[PDB]
């Protein structure tokens, strides 16, 4: 079974920078986009980040641009997120997520000359990992 | 960008009930490929989320035969017949038309 | 020396008047597939760097394109529909009890007398000494045909895409009036969403300027061109039809039935419109800022009207039903508008070709935005009737050009002689 | 679905380039002249007008391929000649235009002389070189 | 009152054969691609408008009039994990055009603007001597 | 190792599935000289094909008889061939007149000839008449003593068909345009879906006689010496049971009434016809089947109806539901329409029949509601021998009843082999070679 395991959790002070880790199981991983989601301690959920299977394109939300950095290594089957310049109110539980389908390579539009990656929903998470910013 | 809502979230149940919760969105989220972006998840409390429905009236495999959602355009509903005791938790609606991705409150379910 | 090297594929263009093709997003609407091709997957855009190009929205043909198409695409679903000649008889029409609705009586239009009907006031006409008697308003002019009941009416977010060898251009400067050149240019495969909305005196469900208001005209130092103003912050409108109607199809002629109005369940109340009186006042004062540029300072207040009930009233559609609203009282927080519902109309003011509305049972209410207004000075008084300038409200950017692929230029390379 | 910026200079893209620079996008312009991307996704369910516009686009295409066939230059995109320039057309010299001017302006310098160029390329390049075959 | 067996080849006759056996067969699929109440005429233009496109793309690539030709565009092993002799001796074409279906747009851009555009500015400027 | 470079190929034999337009390619003999054959529309394309065929022997293409487009392009075209031919003929709007109909001297049928005043093209004076009218087209109206009216006045128009034309179902060969190869499965064990073994390639399809009949299929085309029966799910109850039996069952149906010519009043240049006199003695029309072979047939069907579940409980039942047009068996015979009673044909089984036929005149179009064609026959009696190569059943001890509401399913039985694919002739592959570069 695709058993995504998540680790690298750490509780620190604001102004610092930590990095998580997400490792998979029984899984080729070279052609799969990943995600990061946020369960604030009483809130529902909100998306954070996204990456390609190519590790060529990375889209974020508006907030953490200039704070985060997502990077795959399909040799390692391990995902990194070095979270520079933390806030206190971003204390939550972070996860990773395999995409529902297998994504493919980009298909280049012949007219625009402009690539298009394809991103869909997720289906399998990991167990969760803990990052807390307090004093 | 594009956002969406739910019903009144807390809904106590009855064994063998037609439970249904809508999720109306601020857009017709039909993609270019004719695949309507809609993702129904669920978490029991103390657990990770878990997929129920990956597209409109398309249950996810390995999950039982009691979960028949629907919808079109703006509003999208998730009808469950045969309510059981393993239904406790939240229901997460999800867009996938365009970044950023949104969710909802998560409809509370107890007996 | 200089030898003339042939170049194929050089991107230059003339301007060409040609034919486009409509693409509509996606039951049994006349605009659904019986006029256009199905759903639009994606519109594209390539923005171009170092390019200047003139534009005009009055020497344009795309705005002439719909007026030569919606005149006929509307006409396509009027050939097989039921013509109504034999109704043109003596119409003994007396007032309805609880007189702008008249109970009428006439001899039978049978397939083999003294039948009955009741309908709106503005489709009868008085006649000679036997009073309380009438006739239709178009008999000794031309024919009259009811619509087929299975016909939709909703304006569809159409997309004019472009055929082979023809690129549609699009300027993008925010400071762009109706004419003149442009700098931030861009090429699209296909236009944005346009909806075919029919209106007099105003501009319903149109499109919004970028947080501003800018009027547009060409010869505004004449009374020639109509000063057309786009509106930021659409004003919401509410219009109803509270009379719970009933219908029936009494038999017409040899082997046909005629959809008319039954009894009006619920007593006679006028169908009207609403508008919030706060928003309308500030919105006009936005325009007089821009009127000051082409001129407390509200020198302009005056309204005029006169002539055609298509032009005197405010004509538009709601739920497949035509309205005709009084607008003098509105020009000068809810505001009730006396608004008339005619039933025999003229489609694009052409002489003769008449169309009859389907009397819908039940109740009708619709709401809409407003993105523009229609004005004529000499101070500004609302015009109406010219259907083509509804279309110029959307296509005030676009242009159709024909690709010339081929070119030459001299160079210092000569063709080597074959041995 | 996301999309990164173009690195291959899409349709009409180099219209602001100089004449020595826009020559790298000659292939993109030629391909999409014919039929564009294919519309009309097989929806034949329910005219005459439609197909006259479809037939003209082929005739615009076949005009030029035959004309490059007479000009000894079928298949290529850029080909030379044996015809020297006549500066009465435009005496504007080499780098006055080449690294200074786009293509829309170079066409608006040679439009009066257009058909005059075409007879000279016909005769002195292939009607000439037909008399070198032997 | 006629009849004899096959002599040369049939139409689509190599479409279950290998590439090394179908490569000597291309002319039969090349001839009959074009020749073969308005609704005949609407077919007689689509059959033309498909032929010009495939003719046009060969024209841009410096490969018009030839049935086969080579370029200088390098094959990228990211496109195919298949070994060489498996391709030329084991795989049919109908299978093969499901495997490189996604990469096709990358290929066609990387023929023109890669090489045959570049083989003209290099070509035109080999003069002056 | 070596460097590899891409190599362009042209005319590569591949395909994808496409949905394109096929065209009629009919017979082309005896279409001239008054043959206004409405199926042929005067020999639509005069090809008379030479249907060649190339075996491929290494090709497996996953067919489907149920999601096929070719059956959809027939049901578009057939009513489209009606609609241009239904246009120029005589409209029958001004005829819906109240009647006075009395009993006719030599059951419920032709008893009533009628009379009504009409003034069609002269437009001066009305005139009463005499006609011949069956049942299944008249209504005894209210508040009057024995007064009739046609059943389909207050629908859409009731334009007839002209007597020049003929509905004679000549076999039509569908050929393929350029860049499209119609394929055909070569396994006769082909159960309807899934793959095939050694699919061939034909220019043009085999004989398809586009006959029109409910509850059976008359002049059809039959498989080899096993009986094959296909359906969609074949477990689901509300599906259609397509039956292909390995032998033919011969049918005779005749109309013994000596109907004749006639002269009914003229429209504007439009002579209208309503069936002239019988010779003087009435015999009701009937189909006439050799009932031994039919009795032989249905035990042969449950041989091959059986082998998908157990070895028990097979029956046969007659149809049910609604007005007799969907109950009774419908088919045409040479410009004439038959509704025959077929209840006798469906006795149950276990592990010379004469059928009472009924004829009407005002006949609905086959699938659209609205307009309706009409045709009075030619002189003399009518006889047509025919065949049977299939019938249409439903599921419901396991009950089989003769269903049917779509002859596309008949055309699905005719087109259970075919698939149209477009050529994508251009293709690329790598090798060691490289363009010469200077
Ligand atoms: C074959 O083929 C191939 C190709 O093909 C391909 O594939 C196919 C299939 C298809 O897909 C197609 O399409 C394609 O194309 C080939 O290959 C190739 O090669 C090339 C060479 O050149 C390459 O390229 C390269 O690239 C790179 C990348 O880039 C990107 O990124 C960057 C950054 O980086 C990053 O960083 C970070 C920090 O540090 C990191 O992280 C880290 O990591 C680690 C590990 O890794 C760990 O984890 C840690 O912890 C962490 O921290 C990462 O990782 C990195 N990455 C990488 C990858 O590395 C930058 O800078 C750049 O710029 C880019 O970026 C990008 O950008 C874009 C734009 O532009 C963007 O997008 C955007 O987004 C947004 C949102 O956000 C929106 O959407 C917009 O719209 C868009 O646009 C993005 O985002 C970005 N991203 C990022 C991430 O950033 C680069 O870098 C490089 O460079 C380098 O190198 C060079 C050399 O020369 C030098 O020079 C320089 O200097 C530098 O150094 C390069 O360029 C590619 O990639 C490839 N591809 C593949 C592989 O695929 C081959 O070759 C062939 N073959 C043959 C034989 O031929
Ligand atoms: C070329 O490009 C195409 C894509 O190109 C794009 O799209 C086309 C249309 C063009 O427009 C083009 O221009 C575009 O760019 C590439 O195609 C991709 O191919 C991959 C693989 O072939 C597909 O990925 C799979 O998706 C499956 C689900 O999607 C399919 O099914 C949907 C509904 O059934 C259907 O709606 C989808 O359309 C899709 O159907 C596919 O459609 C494409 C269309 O072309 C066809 O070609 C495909 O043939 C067709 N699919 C099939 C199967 O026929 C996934 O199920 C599948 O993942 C499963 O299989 C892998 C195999 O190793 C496993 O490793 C995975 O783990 C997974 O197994 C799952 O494991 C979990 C873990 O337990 C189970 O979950 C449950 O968990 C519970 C607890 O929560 C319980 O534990 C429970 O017990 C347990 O069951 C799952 O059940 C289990 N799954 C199953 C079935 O049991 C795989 O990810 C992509 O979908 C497809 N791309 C697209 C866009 O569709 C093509 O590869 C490329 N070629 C080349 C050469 O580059
Ligand atoms: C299943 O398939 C069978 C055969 O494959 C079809 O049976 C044939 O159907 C046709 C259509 O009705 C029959 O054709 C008719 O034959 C009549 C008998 O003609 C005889 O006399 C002439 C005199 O020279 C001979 O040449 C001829 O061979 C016959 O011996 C004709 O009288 C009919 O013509 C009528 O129509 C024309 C049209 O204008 C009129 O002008 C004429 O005056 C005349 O009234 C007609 O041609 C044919 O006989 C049938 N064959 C049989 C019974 O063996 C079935 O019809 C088909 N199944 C279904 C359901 O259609
Ligand atoms: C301007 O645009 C608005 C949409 O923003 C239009 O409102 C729409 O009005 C129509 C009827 O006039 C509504 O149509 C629906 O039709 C179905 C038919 O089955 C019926 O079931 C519904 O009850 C309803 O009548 C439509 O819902 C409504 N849109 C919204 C969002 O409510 C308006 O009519 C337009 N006005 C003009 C003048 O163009
Ligand atoms: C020309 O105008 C267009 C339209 O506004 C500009 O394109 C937009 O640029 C913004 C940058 O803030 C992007 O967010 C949008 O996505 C762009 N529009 C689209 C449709 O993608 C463009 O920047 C302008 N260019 C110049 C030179 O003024
Ligand atoms: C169809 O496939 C068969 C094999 O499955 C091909 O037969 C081979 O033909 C070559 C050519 O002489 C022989 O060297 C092989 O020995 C044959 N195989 C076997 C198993 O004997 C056949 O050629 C294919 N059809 C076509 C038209 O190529
Ligand atoms: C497989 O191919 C063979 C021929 O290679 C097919 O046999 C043909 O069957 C038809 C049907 O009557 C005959 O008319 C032909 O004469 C046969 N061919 C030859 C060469 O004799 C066969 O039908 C195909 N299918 C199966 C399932 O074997
Ligand atoms: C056409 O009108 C019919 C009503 O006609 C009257 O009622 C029947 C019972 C007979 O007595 C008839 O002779 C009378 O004139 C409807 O019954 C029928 O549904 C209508 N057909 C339509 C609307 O298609
Ligand atoms: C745009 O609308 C806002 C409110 O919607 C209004 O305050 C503003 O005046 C408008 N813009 C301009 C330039 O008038
Ligand atoms: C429109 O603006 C241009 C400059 O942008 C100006 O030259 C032209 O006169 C203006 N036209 C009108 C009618 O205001
Ligand atoms: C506007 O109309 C007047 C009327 O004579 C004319 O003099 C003036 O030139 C027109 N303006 C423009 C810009 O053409
Ligand atoms: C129109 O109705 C809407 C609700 O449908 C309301 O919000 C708005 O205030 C109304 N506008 C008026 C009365 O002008
Ligand atoms: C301000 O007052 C009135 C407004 O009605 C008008 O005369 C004009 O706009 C102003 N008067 C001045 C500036 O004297
Ligand atoms: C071309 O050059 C010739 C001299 O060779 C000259 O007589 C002629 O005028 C030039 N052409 C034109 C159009 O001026
Ligand atoms: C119809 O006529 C018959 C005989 O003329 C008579 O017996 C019967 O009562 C009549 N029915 C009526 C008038 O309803
Ligand atoms: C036909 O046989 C194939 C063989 O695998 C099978 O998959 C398919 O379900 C069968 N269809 C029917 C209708 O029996
Ligand atoms: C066939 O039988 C029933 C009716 O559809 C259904 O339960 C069963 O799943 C069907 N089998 C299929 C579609 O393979
Ligand atoms: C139909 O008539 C023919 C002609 O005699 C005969 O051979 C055949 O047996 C008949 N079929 C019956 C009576 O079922
Ligand atoms: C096929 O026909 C033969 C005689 O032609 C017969 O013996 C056999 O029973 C038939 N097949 C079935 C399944 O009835
Ligand atoms: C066959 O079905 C009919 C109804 O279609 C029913 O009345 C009859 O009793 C059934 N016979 C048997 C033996 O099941
Ligand atoms: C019809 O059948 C009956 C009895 O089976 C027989 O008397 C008669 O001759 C048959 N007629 C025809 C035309 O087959
Ligand atoms: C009808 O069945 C008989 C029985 O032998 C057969 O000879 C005849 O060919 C069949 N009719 C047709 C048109 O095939």
């Amino acid at each position: 079974r695709v058993q995504l395991v998540e680790s690298g959790g750490g509780v620190v002070q604001p102004g610092k920078s930590v990095r998580l880790s997400c490792v998979v199981s029984d899984f080729p991983f070279s052609k799969y986009p990943m995600y990061w989601v946020r369960q604030a301690p009483g809130k529902g959920l909100e998306w954070v980040a996204a990456i390609s299977g190519d590790a060529w394109h990375v889209v974020y939300s508006n907030s953490v641009q200039g704070r985060f950095l997502v990077s795959r290594d399909n040799v390692k089957n391990t995902l990194y997120l070095e979270m520079n310049s933390l806030k206190i109110e971003d204390t939550a539980v972070y996860r990773c997520a395999r995409m529902f389908q297998e994504s493919g390579p980009p298909r280049l539009d012949r007219w625009s000359g402009r690539n298009y990656y394809y991103y869909s929903g997720m289906d399998v998470w990991g167990q969760g990992t803990t990052v807390t910013v307090s004093s | 960008d594009i956002v969406m809502t739910q019903t009144p979230l807390s809904l106590s149940v009855t064994p063998g009930q037609p439970a249904s919760i809508s999720c109306k969105s601020s857009e017709s989220l039909r993609q270019s490929n004719g695949k309507t972006s809609l993702y129904w998840y669920r978490q029991k409390p103390g657990q990770s989320p878990q997929l129920l429905v990956f597209e409109v009236s398309n249950r996810f495999s390995g999950v039982s035969d009691r979960f028949v959602g629907s919808g079109s355009g703006t509003d999208f509903t998730l009808r469950i017949s045969r309510v059981e005791a393993e239904d406790v938790g939240f229901y997460y609606c999800m867009q996938s038309k365009d970044f950023p991705l949104t969710f909802g409150g998560g409809t509370k379910v107890d007996l | 020396q200089l030898w003339v090297t042939v170049y194929y594929g050089v991107p230059v263009w003339k301007e060409a008047t040609t034919t486009l093709f409509c693409a509509s997003d996606a039951v049994h609407n006349v605009w659904a597939t019986h006029a256009c091709v199905p759903t639009d997957p994606n519109p594209q855009e390539v923005v171009l760097e170092n390019v200047t190009e003139n534009f005009n929205m009055w020497k344009n043909n795309m705005v002439e394109q719909m007026h030569e198409d919606i005149i006929s695409l509307w006409d396509q679903s009027l050939k097989p529909c039921v013509k109504l000649t034999p109704l043109c008889v003596t119409l003994n029409c007396t007032d309805l009890r609880n007189g702008e609705i008249k109970n009428c009586s006439f001899n039978i239009t049978t397939s083999m007398q003294k039948e009955y009907a009741l309908f709106y006031k503005l489709d009868v006409v008085p006649i000679k000494n036997d009073n309380t008697s009438y006739r239709l308003i178009s008999c000794n002019t031309s024919v009259i045909t009811q619509a087929c009941p299975k016909v939709s009416f909703e304006p569809i977010p159409i997309h004019y895409c472009a055929p082979a060898g023809f690129a549609i251009l699009k300027c993008n400067d925010k400071k762009f009036n109706g004419t003149g050149p442009c700098t931030n240019v861009s090429t699209v495969q296909c236009t944005h969403g346009i909806r075919p909305v029919v209106s007099t005196q105003l501009l319903l469900n149109g499109s919004l300027a970028e947080e501003e208001v800018v009027i547009r005209s060409a010869n505004f130092t004449d009374n020639a061109k109509i000063i057309i103003v786009q509106l930021n912050k659409s004003v919401e409108i509410n219009c109803t039809r509270p009379n719970n109607n009933t219908r029936k199809s009494i038999h017409i002629g040899p082997g046909r039935a005629f959809y008319t109005t039954g009894e009006i369940i619920g007593d006679i109340r006028q169908a009207h419109c609403n508008i919030s009186g706060t928003k309308w006042n500030d919105t006009l004062k936005q325009i007089v800022v821009k009127l000051k540029e082409q001129f407390n300072k509200t020198i302009v207040f005056n309204h005029s009207s006169g002539g055609d009930p298509e032009i005197v009233m405010h004509s538009f559609n709601c739920g497949g039903e035509f309205f005709y609203c009084n607008s003098t009282q509105l020009f000068n927080g809810t505001i009730v508008l006396p608004c008339r519902i005619k039933q025999i109309v003229n489609m694009w003011q052409e002489v003769g070709k008449a169309m009859y509305a389907p009397p819908i049972k039940g109740q009708i209410r619709c709401s809409s935005n407003i993105t523009g207004l229609i004005l004529i000075r000499d101070i500004f008084r609302p015009g109406g009737g010219d259907m083509r300038d509804n279309w110029r409200s959307e296509l005030y950017k676009y242009k159709v050009v024909k690709i010339e692929p081929l070119g030459i230029a001299p160079t210092k390379a000569k063709r080597r002689v074959v041995q | 679905a996301v999309g990164i910026g173009a690195v291959f200079l899409g349709f009409l893209g180099a219209a602001g380039s100089t004449m020595g620079a826009a020559s790298m996008t000659l292939t993109v312009q030629a391909r999409l002249l014919l039929s564009g991307i294919v519309q009309q996704q097989n929806n034949l369910l329910r005219w005459g007008i439609k197909l006259q516009a479809r037939v003209l686009a082929v005739e615009r295409y076949l005009k030029d391929q035959q004309l490059l066939g007479i000009w000894g230059c079928s298949g290529k995109l850029i080909c030379t000649t044996a015809v020297p320039w006549n500066t009465s057309w435009s005496n504007k010299s080499y780098n006055q235009i080449w690294n200074n001017m786009t293509w829309m302006e170079w066409e608006r310098e040679i439009d009066n002389y257009t058909s005059l160029i075409y007879t000279l390329i016909e005769d002195s390049q292939n009607q000439q070189e037909k008399n070198e075959q032997e």
